[PDB]
């Protein structure tokens, strides 16, 4: 499976965008979709995923209120809604996949990345 | 499709097997047998949060072992086990999987497969999370919809390469209708009418959600079916064809079964009734869902057993009465939903917990619940194709906990190690899955060959009614039937009374002895020879002269003198023509006629002893020398076999039965003039126990010498084999003395009157007979069967050649010295059971030249 990040960009502190991951599968199967983010130099971050069919939820605490994560398995896309965003969520945001229903929180638990895309807060 | 089950309502069958390919299996559910409620980060369910607020396990858990054991020895093709929800993700949603709980269902399905058990996974059997009901409300809520789509999507990961046959959820209709509407089970809501329908409507999305994700994503590569078991009741008119009634019956089922099986395996939608009454609460299928809801199941999966039964409140009745009549159920089945594929998911009964390893009355539910299935198979076209026995061991039982045990594995839940100890059901159920249905063990083969030339082939007649021999009106239609038949012997039994009127011999009727006689000699004109019963009591005709009668009967000794006196008569005017004499019929099957006490019993039949050995001894002094005929008596004589071939008290029955039916007679006349030692000593006992007040006459030194040794051959009436258990009765009656009650077995072919047609049984008998009394020369004097049939007897056909069959197997196989067969009866009377090879019209039925092409081959070369 591919995975390509969109959505990303500059925005105003207190603004809000909208992260969108397009997963391709040449053996379209359910995945728990991801989102993490890295700050250089430091450790990537999770920040939120969802289950396939979307009972489950998880975010880390820096973020719970403010990102929203949903999905579109029609579409093949999970969407993070990121409102009331801080100068401390600049980073480089990457969507994962987990083949494996299980909604988990640390990066090798993750099968598969986008490239990433910058989010800058001014 | 919708009503056309309203129809159920409105030959011989000679099937033992299933198809070929039949799928056996058993079940449990996790909740029962599981135990280990909190072991291992498992998170708690409705049910243990129910149990501890409204209310020693099996310990499957930590016993895994031992129930893949008794798997082996029951040979079970696949076993049925669900999934705890909380024990893989203790809250439910699919946060971090619980290790220890994925990997003991890892560990099952791997073990199963290795033992080629092909695994039945049901994902819902009733515990759901307690985190999802507490705050969201459970099925309540839709949410638990996705929620439940992401456990399945799990499990269809992790399990799905080792599983071919899935189960959403066990018999939706108990959660919505016992967890909200009876308050019996979790949650324990009671009334709450909106809830019962919302349950049920988010448990059928759910359903539908998860079966669209299977075929979807995993059905490709995984390649197994998937469906849902759905429970129900049966139900009969509450009088006997009533339409109104009927139409009641079908509101009841479709009330049940049709709430949750219509919108899956009908159209999509609930059914029309349903929508009308409860429009108010039943919530709205859109157009789209209901094209997204039928068809969602590979098989129909059915539930029928003592769940969707008791309590009483389990179903509305509609007025109309309960049935476990399981092959009606899967022919509305088949009409409702258009003859699908059926796997019967959950059949089976309970017992008392205090019944632990003999339940006789397991193995006959399931007898009766096979019998039925099979009958569905097989007339009916009904696709059945796999059964499922239910349960594996005993477990926890829902709100009845321990009180009732399902297993057929016994569990001592007071004992540490739990062993499962095969009850009588499983070594019956194990037997079934060896043959593929009901034991042959006991038939054998056609064997090819013929009786002696000189083998009598005899038709038997009772009492003959006196009226040129010509004169008699009863003569000629007598003769006209033997001439239709080639027996060589024809059998027929004296009216004492009408012979001897007073009893005295100063006063013979002479006119009834020339009636006899012409009887005797227009019968050897045909070349048949006559067989004579000089006495045939029955209920209805005791047959004594009313002088003997009014003088106490056969309480009376001096009966045994006058009938001593008789057979003289007999004799002297009938001997030079009659060479084979029965002195009395059955003198052992009349504990009916002095029935009082058994005192009484077994003081007329020490008289009626006395009467044979006394006729028996004036033949051979005064009459054989001149005639060199031969004399005995007619003995009952049916077969018994224990009716649980796996309690050794059954075994002691049967045994016990023949002691009490034929040696109480063939002890003392063939081999030591008194009682068998069993009997008395039986008796002894029980009386020595305070139990009953009857005794067996001790018999004097002479009493002894006159009875022993009285017969010239052993005659025996066979009709069927009795089923027989052990039960301590109550009462000093013969009937109480010996201990024994009898079951009918549903599994054999049986007559309209339930005489079971066992041919085997008769070799067994003939076998008995020589290994108590000697190489005697044995007449089966009476065989037979009643069939409902007018022209086409099909029945006595059968029985006709099954039960010569074993005749002629132990004459060739086992060398017993049988010397005839007599087939019972030349005619039938008009409103008596229908044993005659003549209708009461005398009109032939098809049987006669059976039994004539039989007759001319001498057996079947
Ligand atoms: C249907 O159900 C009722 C039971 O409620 C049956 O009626 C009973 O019949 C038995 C004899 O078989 C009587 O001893 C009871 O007194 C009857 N009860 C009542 C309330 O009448 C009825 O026979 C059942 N079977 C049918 C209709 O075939
Ligand atoms: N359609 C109803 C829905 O409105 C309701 O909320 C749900 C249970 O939560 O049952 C279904
Ligand atoms: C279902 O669950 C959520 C709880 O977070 C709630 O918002 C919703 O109203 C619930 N619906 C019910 C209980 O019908
Ligand atoms: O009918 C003739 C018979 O009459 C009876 O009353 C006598 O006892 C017999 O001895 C005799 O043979
Ligand atoms: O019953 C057969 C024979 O028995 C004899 O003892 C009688 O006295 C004969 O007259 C008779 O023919």
């Amino acid at each position: 499976v591919q995975l390509v990040e969109s959505g990303g960009g500059l925005v105003q502190a207190g603004g809000s965008l909208r992260l969108s991951c397009a997963a391709s599968q040449r053996t379209f199967s359910p995945y728990v979709g991801g989102w993490f983010r890295q700050a250089p130099g430091k450790e990537r971050e999770f920040v939120a995923a969802i289950s396939w069919s979307g009972g489950t939820k998880l975010y880390a605490d820096s973020v719970k209120g403010r990102f929203t994560i949903s999905r579109d398995n029609a579409k093949n896309t999970v969407y993070l809604q990121m409102n009331t965003l801080k100068r401390e969520d600049t980073a480089v945001y990457y969507c994962a996949a987990r083949r494996i229903n299980e909604v988990l929180t640390t990066a090798p638990d993750y099968d598969f990345w986008g490239q990433g895309t910058q989010v800058t807060v001014s | 499709f919708s009503g056309d089950g309203r129809a159920i309502w409105s030959q011989l069958f000679l099937y033992d097997t299933f198809p070929k390919n039949f799928f056996w299996g058993i079940g449990t559910g996790a909740l029962q047998v599981e135990g280990s409620w909190k072991k291992d980060g498992k998170g708690p369910s409705i049910w243990d949060h129910f149990i501890h607020t409204h209310l020693g396990s099996s310990d499957s858990y930590i016993f895994l072992e031992k129930d893949l054991s008794a798997l082996d020895f029951i040979g079970v093709s696949f076993y049925q086990f669900s999934i705890s929800w909380p024990r893989l993700f203790p809250d439910g949603i699919v946060t971090v999987a619980n290790a220890k709980g994925l990997q003991y269902y890892s560990t099952l399905l791997d073990a199963l497969v290795l033992r080629n058990i092909e695994p039945i996974v049901t994902l819902y059997h009733w515990d759901l999370p307690l985190a999802l009901q507490e705050k969201y409300g459970g099925w309540k809520n839709d949410t638990i919809i996705d929620i439940f789509n992401d456990y399945a999507t799990y499990c269809f990961q992790m399990f799905g390469d080792r599983v071919k046959y899935w189960i959403t959820i066990h018999n939706p209709y108990l959660v919505a209708w016992h967890g909200y509407g009876t308050g019996m089970h979790a949650p324990g809501e009671k009334g709450n009418l909106a809830a019962v329908y919302t349950v049920g409507h988010n448990l059928i999305k759910a359903h539908s959600k998860v079966w669209h994700n299977y075929n979807t994503h995993f059905r490709p590569h995984q390649k197994g079916w998937l469906s849902i078991t759905l429970g129900s009741h049966w139900i009969e008119p509450q009088r006997s064809e009533n339409t109104m009634d009927i139409f009641k019956c079908q509101q009841s089922m479709v009330s049940v079964l049709g709430w949750f099986a219509n919108p899956i395996h009908g159209d999509g939608d609930y059914p029309e009734g349903m929508r009308k009454k409860l429009f108010s609460v039943l919530p709205i299928f859109s157009e789209a869902e209901k094209h997204e809801m039928r068809g969602t199941a590979d098989f129909f999966a059915f539930s029928f057993g003592p769940n969707n039964f008791k309590p009483l409140n389990t179903m509305a009745k509609m007025g109309q009465n309960v049935s476990l009549n399981l092959r009606e159920a899967l022919n509305w089945i088949k009409l409702e939903y258009n003859n699908p594929r059926i796997l019967i998911a959950e059949n089976g009964w309970f017992t008392d917990s205090r019944v632990k390893t003999e339940d006789t009355t397991a193995i006959y539910m399931m007898k009766n619940f096979l019998s039925q299935v099979l009958q569905a198979i097989r007339l009916d076209e009904i696709r059945v194709f796999g059964y499922t026995a239910w349960s594996l061991l005993d477990g926890f039982e829902w709100q009845d906990a321990y009180t009732i045990r399902r297993g057929l594995f016994y569990v001592d839940f007071n004992s540490k190690q739990k062993e499962r100890k095969p009850k009588s059901s499983a070594h019956y159920y194990k037997q079934i899955i060896r043959e593929n249905g009901f034991s042959l063990k006991e038939s054998t083969p056609d064997v090819q060959g013929q009786f002696p030339c000189d083998f009598s082939w005899g038709v038997t007649e009772s009492v003959l009614k006196p009226e040129q021999c010509t004169d008699f009106v009863n003569i000629k239609k007598q003769l006209e039937m033997l001439a239709r038949m080639k027996v060589t012997h024809y059998r027929f039994a004296l009216d004492w009374a009408s012979v001897l009127p007073t009893g005295q011999l100063s006063a013979v009727n002479r006119q009834a002895l020339r009636y006899y006689r012409c009887v005797v000699s227009e019968g050897l004109k045909l070349g048949i020879s006559a067989m004579v019963t000089l006495y045939y009591p029955t209920h209805a005709h005791l047959g004594l002269p009313e002088p003997l009668l009014h003088a106490d009967g056969w309480l009376n000794p001096s009966t045994a003198e006058a009938f001593q006196a008789y057979a003289g008569l007999c004799f002297q005017e009938l001997g030079d023509l009659v060479k084979l004499w029965i002195t009395i019929n059955e003198p052992n099957r009349l504990s009916d006629i002095y029935n009082r006490s058994g005192n009484d019993t077994y003081g007329a039949a020490h008289n009626l002893l006395v009467a044979h050995a006394l006729a028996w001894r004036l033949y051979d002094r005064q009459f054989r020398p001149s005639q060199r005929g031969a004399v005995s008596l007619s003995l009952h004589a049916d077969w018994a076999e224990p009716a649980n071939p796996y309690a050794d008290s059954h075994w002691r029955a049967a045994e016990r039965f023949l002691q009490f039916e034929i040696a109480w007679f063939a002890e003392p006349l063939f081999k030591t003039g008194d009682y068998p030692a069993a009997m008395r000593e039986y008796i002894a006992s029980k009386h020595r126990r305070g139990l009953s007040s009857s005794a067996l006459p001790r018999l004097t030194e002479a009493e002894r010498r006159l009875l022993k040794g009285t017969v010239d051959f052993c005659a025996l009436n066979h009709f069927t084999t009795r089923f027989v258990m052990h039960e301590q009765l109550a009462g000093s009656r013969y009937d109480s003395d010996r201990d024994i009650q009898f079951l009918q077995d549903i599994t054999r072919l049986s007559s309209p009157t339930r005489l079971a047609v066992i041919p085997w049984g008769v070799r067994k008998l003939l076998r008995w007979v020589r290994r108590n009394y000697g190489d005697m020369d044995i007449y089966i004097t009476a065989s037979g069967i009643d069939d409902q049939a007018l022209e086409d007897d099909r029945l006595r056909k059968y029985y006709l050649g099954k039960y010569l069959q074993e005749v002629l197997k132990a004459y060739l196989i086992d060398k017993v010295r049988i010397k005839g067969y007599y087939a019972f009866k030349l005619a039938e009377e008009k409103s008596k059971p229908r044993f005659g090879f003549f209708t009461s019209d005398f009109k032939a039925k098809s049987s006669i030249q059976f039994y004539n092409k039989v007759i001319s081959s001498r057996g079947f070369p």
